[PDB]
């Protein structure tokens, strides 16, 4: 059996690689990026934002975050989904976005995912799996986003209900806002210190 | 064949977050264990991106930015094999790689260090592993630079690596280095990792047989992910 | 491809017969020297058994005879590899185990250890290997017991295996025992075989990658069988 | 190259695991046995019986005992048969059984098996194939059974030829009886002492 | 002879209080240092137990919460003596134990674990060594558990124990470990201790001679508490 | 000479063994329990009662704590002890409990104990010893407990006079109320934060 | 303390019963294995001598059997203790002892050998124990001597001894040696013993302290008998 | 842990110094023998006697023979004797006795011992336990004799039931004569080969 290789720091620069385009370098025809809603996407529209803090409070200019999600109906646009159900067509699923040098602040346009199976026969509250990379982080941090209005759902969600601490379970919870028609969830992810952000190992 | 969940990842044979001799990592580092969890649908599951969408310079990192003319560095080719845990080759997996250019220096705003700039560098490509878990790009090996961790810091010459597989829970970004570089012995950033041999997994062989006469240099390089286990009995996955 | 023989067995690979410090061997040993003969079409077949007889929990010790509830004792999956002496796997081959309980007492009349029964379990299994020769079951780890040989002489804690595969001259009935336990070191069933590698190539292995969380643990074993020569010129089989 | 794994005795629980049907253990909805008789299995029916002793004279009762033989022609019920003859559809070749805890008898109902080829042409005469397992027993002893009504085969045996102690050849031929209708043939193996019964290196 | 105070513990022969590979450690360690202080009769009395209270069979766990017949599992004796370290034995000592039954599942409303209750089995005992320092106990060996730090956690088997003895000072809680275990490599629990030879001191050895035939195995496993220094000159205690 | 038997947590089954009559054990006849006073133990009662938290606040419902104390008149009962007076025939001076299961709260129904002797002649305020298991506490934590109403003799006591931040030496300190007509001492522990319990190495 | 059985003998340490190369031992050994009991108080129990009935001289073979003068040969005093396998000395054990002169002939009619006879030596001594389980005598070192096993076989010098304890099962007769002999490498009844640690454990060891000058040597040979366990459970013995 | 110490053959000489007396030797006031009947000493007198026999047939005449037993209520004359019951006083229970050179008997005088009890509660048969030491016998062997005219305990005897061979256990069993008045047991011992002795490892 073999070891998996070892992690390392994504590093400062890490949006050459990863977001060349806003590095502006234009090397690739087809550049990845933060929108998941491509014209005939089913569900409901929603924007995902926030700003990742260290343990001093400073946002992270130089951050690379990217999300994970089932479509509108909970199932996963992924050959490892055994649902059986028929998952939405113009839908990836993944999307990847830095940090605005200024500003620190990142965002998503995607849609509100699903429910998903859970283990046993549970049912997990909808969620979005996020992970984050950035010059003095070694491994990828995991977490996960859930939504405030669906709190009877999260009452009941397995993930949630193993953390303890009920007052870590709601670092993971972003609140809803309604910005001229679009609704916008806000998830500030606080690395370290007070209300620091549940990670996960996964 | 029903698959189960990936192995749980062997924690000591990865850095920890805090490791205070690589400075920043001291304010960005949870003060709080991870929490782990059993893994669902969620951390098993992994997106695909279709090859169509590849130009054909994607993984030639000499060309798919030249403009007047060639990059100035040491011409070589990197290529390996990318398999799980157990030893399967990882099909389609999506490798991304960026780097420095020959002087040490990034194509990025905030990189201002005295090594030159090249016109006809990007520093940045991507592949999808084929079939059989292979992987091949050219580039110019990158030089090494000095970063403010301690004043005097020098990064050895290495290319930044990331991997999208079959499942979330294998996503992992790390960096390769060249065998023989002496910086490699006294980096901070390497020595978060605790053993020596998980360091010597890091590093990219020399490779002369496949070296191209008159042309490039041949660095051999695996890389493995976490695997899934097989299920037999109660499948609790869902 | 046109099959010989298959390759004669190693006589210092096994135990004797007479193994005087295995008491009951004294009495049921031939005094004569086994005659050893050139094999023909008797020899070299075997039987074929249809997975269609075989019920679903019979390579499951752990359910096939739970009445009232689950037996008692530590939940493990053993699983591995059946190959020939070259290498090749070995295919539907028929794998028996039977074993004792977690205190050491097999559900047989004449075992009357104190060690109690356990009315949940059983502690006999079979399954027929795949076409990559592997074999996997679930079972309870089998406590070590006492038996009369020198009075105080203890059994490691093993499981019993019986296969029957290709070729009648391939039937093999042994038994495998698990790492760490300290009392295969003083076993004289275990010490009638001469090498200690032999001896070694009895232990079943922690298999920590394959334990499942929160459920059972895992051993890894493998079992080789004697395997076939091809033939290329004169083929005098018949 | 790998070593065969090494044998080691099947100890006196033998039959938990090979017969638990007869160890009162239900587990198994098919379980094996000493019947290779099916009702449309071709050829004449005999009864195999006898005894097992050790040294002492005394019969074992724990002893375990397989046969492994050819159909009415001949024919292996065996992928590695290659006469490039048909083989009889309703026949096994194979059977188990163990001794009577009380008596130490032990017996199968099957067929008088057809001559088999022998190598470089030769012809062998009937035989059955026997192996044996018991605590005591630390690697599976093997024999065979030819029949006494078959002098004239048995004297060009290639096995039987191959032993050079003529007293020792007659330790494997079985004794034909007729108890009421029934041809029985009757086979006394004895491990060790006088009369020794011939074991094979197979 | 005129006692003095018990010599001070050695700080690096104990786990820290921090240690970060058992998570549950991350927010029950005092982030402040002990303060050490001079003994005083607070820390050098202790309180007596008297036998008088103790059942016939507080020290037997195969027996004392045994219903409707005998637990399932190995049977075993441990025995052993408890001493200070300058050598001198302990009497009447407090000695108690308490473990998971054969399945790895202990008695306890919050333990889920699918592992099979045993409803002859309880899990605790104690005993008062004698004036040798002695002291015996006869139980089931437990199995080993998973648990929930990484997510495929597992205990070695283990019995945990503590020990009331003469002075305040000696308290201690711990738990010792069965001799080949292949589980002990890999505990983090038992990796807080920082030298080898500690952790070694931990494991109960396999004590052949003490088997009773045909019916129990047997460990021994010897406990150093700290000793007190004899005072020649200035008694300062008071 | 010998090292000491090294230290492991509790764990949180802890009170199997401890307590088997609170996880509903009944193996014994006489069971250890958190109450020190017998009908004619002498002194005046007192009830000591609190709550473990951890470093987010959260209180420990796996905790094990055990305390050792003084007669009223300050005798140990203990052979260890060297007054040279008689002690409280009626008082054991140590008991055990654990915290309820779901506020967590611990107590101990004892006696206020009286003055001991300290080192080199000096005199130690009334105080209680204690210590605390649990899973992720390695070693058992040893802390005292000392009594507001006892200023005057708190003030020359030798061990929180040794203890420079003066800020801490109140984490020592438990709190006397008065719940109808019974006498409480409420003392609460902190391991790890912001007014965290001052811990001793003894 | 109530006593159980004595540990089992550890046919391991002891030479075999059949040993070819100790040629009168190929007839008068059994051909079937020993059947191995559990031992009741017939086994447990043996007798007592009383000190009274033995003679001044009974230790002392220098002079029990001088008539007129002192035998010919080295003064030697061979003392040491007699314990069990757990340490615990044997008390009032008869220790019987009997060797050849100093010309290796045996006061024996069969012993024809032509080494001369000494008058005034006979050869057989007899002692008890004390409390702490010392016995001492005193003889005349003994010569080797040529016996008839292969035609040239030479014995080392060596005394031949007998003990009787506290249980049957312990009675055990043997021989020791004296350090340095060259003969020891070469005996055939001394290698029937399987290990080099257990042959060490005959020779009895030259004490140059315990030298009484200018009159007699000194060696000092210990000797251990099997040893009985404690029962803290039941005592099933009776 | 100690070894025990290594067994080695008592030689052909092991009467000088087990039976000087017999070897012409007299250096002791006090000799051992073969009478265990003094003039006061209770039960029914018996003479023990027999040949010990080599594989050969032929009887050893350097044999060393000793026996331990009970006294005529099944009661040891030793500290070891748990049963609470008085010994015979004029009883040593053991005696020591070789082969004459001649003709190879031994015998002994000696009480027929009483039942003594077995294990859990058992009763064993009446026996007296037997020890042999000769040139050619590395460790010596250890056996049982019981009585024929004591068929009924006999078959209730724990030891001679654990014997599975029963044509093995009558060699344990002395027969009973009457030679002018005196009742006689004949017990011939064979070291090897056809009806060998059992012999036990105790
Ligand atoms: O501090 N920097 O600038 C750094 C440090 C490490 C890197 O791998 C890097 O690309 C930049
Ligand atoms: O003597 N027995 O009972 C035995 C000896 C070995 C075994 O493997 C067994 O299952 C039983
Ligand atoms: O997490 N648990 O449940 C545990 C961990 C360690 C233990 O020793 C235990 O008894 C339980
Ligand atoms: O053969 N002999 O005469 C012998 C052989 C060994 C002896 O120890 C002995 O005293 C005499
Ligand atoms: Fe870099
Ligand atoms: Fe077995
Ligand atoms: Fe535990
Ligand atoms: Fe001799």
């Amino acid at each position: 059996e073999l070891k998996e290789t070892p992690s390392q720091t994504g590093g400062p620069y890490v949006h050459i690689g990863l977001l060349p385009k806003q590095a502006n370098i234009e090397v690739f025809e087809h550049n990845l990026d933060n929108n998941l809603v491509q014209d005939n996407t089913q569900g409901q529209r929603i924007r995902l934002e926030g700003q990742v803090f260290d343990g001093l409070g400073l946002p992270l200019r130089d951050v690379l975050i990217e999300i994970w999600q089932a479509d509108t109906n909970g199932v996963y646009p992924s050959q490892a989904d055994t649902q059986g159900k028929q998952v939405d067509p113009n839908f990836l699923g993944w999307g990847r976005t830095g940090a605005d040098f200024g500003t620190g602040f990142w965002s998503f346009n995607t849609i509100k995912p699903g429910a998903v199976p859970g283990r046993k026969g549970s049912t997990q509250a909808p969620h979005i799996s996020l992970i984050i990379f950035a010059h003095g982080i070694n491994i990828g941090l995991h977490t996960r986003v859930y939504f405030d209005d669906e709190a009877e759902a999260n009452a009941k969600d397995p993930v949630l209900n193993s953390i303890e601490w009920a007052t870590r379970r709601q670092t993971l919870v972003a609140k809803r806002e309604e910005r001229d028609g679009e609704v916008v969830y806000r998830f500030d992810i606080r690395i370290q210190g007070e209300n620091e952000t549940v990670f996960f190992d996964i | 064949i029903i698959w189960g969940a990936y192995a749980q990842r062997n924690t000591e044979d990865h850095p920890p977050a805090y490791a205070p001799g690589y400075k920043t990592s001291v304010l960005r580092s949870p003060k709080n264990a991870l929490i782990s969890i059993a893994e669902t649908l969620s951390e098993v599951t992994a997106p695909h991106f279709s090859a169509d969408k590849f130009g054909p310079k994607d993984n030639d990192l000499i060309l798919n930015y030249a403009k007047d003319g060639l990059p100035i560095g040491e011409r070589v080719i990197v290529h390996g094999y990318v398999r799980d845990q157990f030893g399967r080759p990882v099909k389609n997996a999506l490798v991304e790689v960026w780097q420095a250019n020959a002087s040490g220096r990034y194509r990025h705003p905030n990189d201002q260090y005295i090594g030159a700039m090249d016109p006809n560098f990007g520093g940045c490509g991507r592949m999808l592993t084929d079939d059989n878990g292979y992987y091949v790009f050219r580039t110019i090996k990158p030089g090494p630079y000095p970063w403010r961790n301690r004043i005097n810091e020098w990064r050895p010459a290495h290319i930044h690596f990331s991997l999208i597989a079959d499942g979330w829970a294998q996503r992992l970004i790390s960096q390769f280095y060249f065998e023989g570089d002496t910086l490699i012995d006294s980096c901070p950033i390497l020595k978060t990792i605790p053993s020596e041999q998980q360091r010597r997994a890091l590093i990219a062989l020399e490779d002369k047989s496949n070296f191209i006469e008159a042309d490039s240099r041949c660095y051999r390089f695996d890389i493995t992910l976490r695997g899934r286990r097989a299920t037999y009995f109660e499948n609790d996955l869902t």
